[PDB]
């Protein structure tokens, strides 16, 4: 949970 | 060269007050070590490679070699696990014993697998002889030789699920993909022995118990 | 074998080999250097991900979870590429050991990496046969916390039998480079486990760096 | 070690 569903949702 | 028959045999012919459930694992542990030694044996040429060798791998591939065993001889246990002693070890317990997560684990990837596929006891055999054969093993005189021996059992497997599964396309690896979680399972019941060898409270037996001194 | 397969095949190269190029002692800084490299793979990891075939499609935390864990595998796989047998070190310039050892990794977590690198590099793959291996290593059904392990070990599934039929045709003496091969991923779990007993080591040093890292590497 | 060397005898 985080900056990784800043990479994915994109 | 390493046929599959052979494997087979191995596979059979090691063919079989209060119930805690570590202690009731443990003894079942050590029980199994002994006819570990017993079915390594019956390996087409795993007598043949040197001692120091024969004794880095039972030492390398022990626990996850009983692990495999036992998930496969639990096929028709529910919510649980079948002990070579008889006795049973089902989740309740294992959460319990604070063993849950891999205990569930240890039914989810290789109980049930297990049974979804049917896989067969050569089958299992086979996977037991590649696991046997550990070329990533710290100290072996010759890690290529025991990866020959492995690629033997490949292609021995291969070659087998072609004959009796002609229909189910990539069987041989549905086989293999069972390995990794068979290896991460393997290493995470192995840091919950040291724990439970640490804590004293659990009674280990001799033979697991030299298995668990490095 | 099929076109089907040999177009996917071709399509996950290019994924792939496109990807590959969105391009980057006082000296502890020399480990917040390796740092610096892998959220650079981090972010081509998920980069690739996104572009399989079925990726998007798993609800994200799934997607999460199997970015989460496949991480250092991926980032262990590309190393083992990216590795030069003379040198006996990874790149225009490179990563031996003692380089390894210079940051405060100075564990064997080193020595698995580099014993890793020269033995995938012996298999003498090419860039079909790691993107191939790349994404079985990502739909492996038994991460941690994961809802559709039916999908993921059936978009897995797709990946074996392409490698298991490009290998067929390719290795036409060799057949056993596939359960070869394959089999890299076993090593793979005892690596990635490495790895955390080498994260693990020096958060009690206390270090952490980077927000990502401690994202994936639940910190 | 010891138990399982001999056993490999
Ligand atoms: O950074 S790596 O050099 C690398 C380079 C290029 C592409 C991916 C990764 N690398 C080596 C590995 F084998 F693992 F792939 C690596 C990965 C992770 C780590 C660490 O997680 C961190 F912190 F350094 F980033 C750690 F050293 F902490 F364990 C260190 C080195
Ligand atoms: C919950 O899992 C623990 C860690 C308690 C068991 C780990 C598995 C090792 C291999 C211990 C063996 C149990 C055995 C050998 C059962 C059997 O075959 O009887």
């Amino acid at each position: 949970h985080k900056i990784l569903h800043r990479l994915l949702q994109d | 060269e390493m046929p599959v028959d052979r494997i087979l045999e191995a596979e059979l012919a090691v063919e079989q007050s209060p119930n805690d459930p570590v202690t009731n694992i443990c003894q079942a542990a050590d029980k199994q070590l002994f006819t570990l030694v017993e079915w390594a044996k019956r390996i087409p040429h795993f007598s043949s490679l040197p001692l120091d060798d024969q004794v880095i791998l039972l030492r390398a591939g022990w626990n996850e070699l009983l692990i495999a065993s036992f998930s496969h001889r639990s096929i028709d246990v529910r919510d649980g696990i079948l002990l070579a002693t008889g006795l049973h070890v089902h989740r309740n317990s294992a959460h319990s014993a604070g063993v849950g997560a891999i205990f569930d684990r240890v039914l989810t990837e290789l109980v049930s697998k297990m049974r979804d596929m049917r896989m067969d006891k050569t089958e299992l055999g086979c996977l037991r002889a590649i696991i046997l054969f550990n070329p990533d093993a710290k100290g072996l005189s010759n890690p290529s030789e025991v990866e020959v021996l492995r690629e033997k059992v490949y292609a021995s497997l291969e070659t087998y699920c072609k004959q009796k599964y002609p229909e189910q396309q990539g069987r041989f690896a549905k086989l293999l993909l069972r390995l990794p979680a068979l290896r991460s399972i393997g290493l995470k019941c192995l840091e919950h022995l040291f724990f439970f060898k640490l804590i004293g409270d659990t009674p280990i037996d001799t033979f697991l118990m030299e298995m668990l001194e490095a | 074998m099929s076109p089907e397969q040999l177009g996917m095949i071709e399509k996950l190269v290019a994924a792939q080999q496109q990807c590959n190029r969105r391009s980057f002692e006082a000296r502890q800084q020399r480990f917040a250097h390796f740092t610096e490299l892998a959220i650079v793979s981090v972010q081509e990891i998920v980069d690739f991900a996104k572009q399989l075939p079925g990726f998007l499609q798993l609800s994200r935390e799934d997607q999460i979870a199997l970015l989460k864990t496949s991480a250092i595998e991926v980032m262990l796989l590309e190393t083992s590429r990216r590795y030069n047998p003379g040198s006996e070190s990874i790149t225009d310039f490179s990563y031996n050991r003692e380089d390894f050892a210079k940051a405060g990794l100075q564990v064997e977590f080193i020595n698995p990496i580099f014993e890793f690198s020269r033995a995938m590099n012996e298999l003498q793959l090419n860039d079909a046969e790691f993107a191939l291996l790349i994404a079985i290593s990502i739909f492996s059904a038994d991460r941690p916390n994961v809802q559709d392990q039916l999908q993921v070990e059936r978009l897995q599934h797709t990946y074996v039998e392409a490698l298991h039929a490009y290998v067929s045709i390719h290795h036409p003496h060799d057949r056993l480079m596939f359960p070869r091969m394959l089999m890299k991923l076993v090593s793979l779990r005892t690596l990635s486990s490495v790895h955390s007993e080498q994260v693990f080591a020096l958060r009690l040093q206390d270090k952490k760096l980077p927000p990502l890292l401690s994202e994936i590497w639940d910190v």
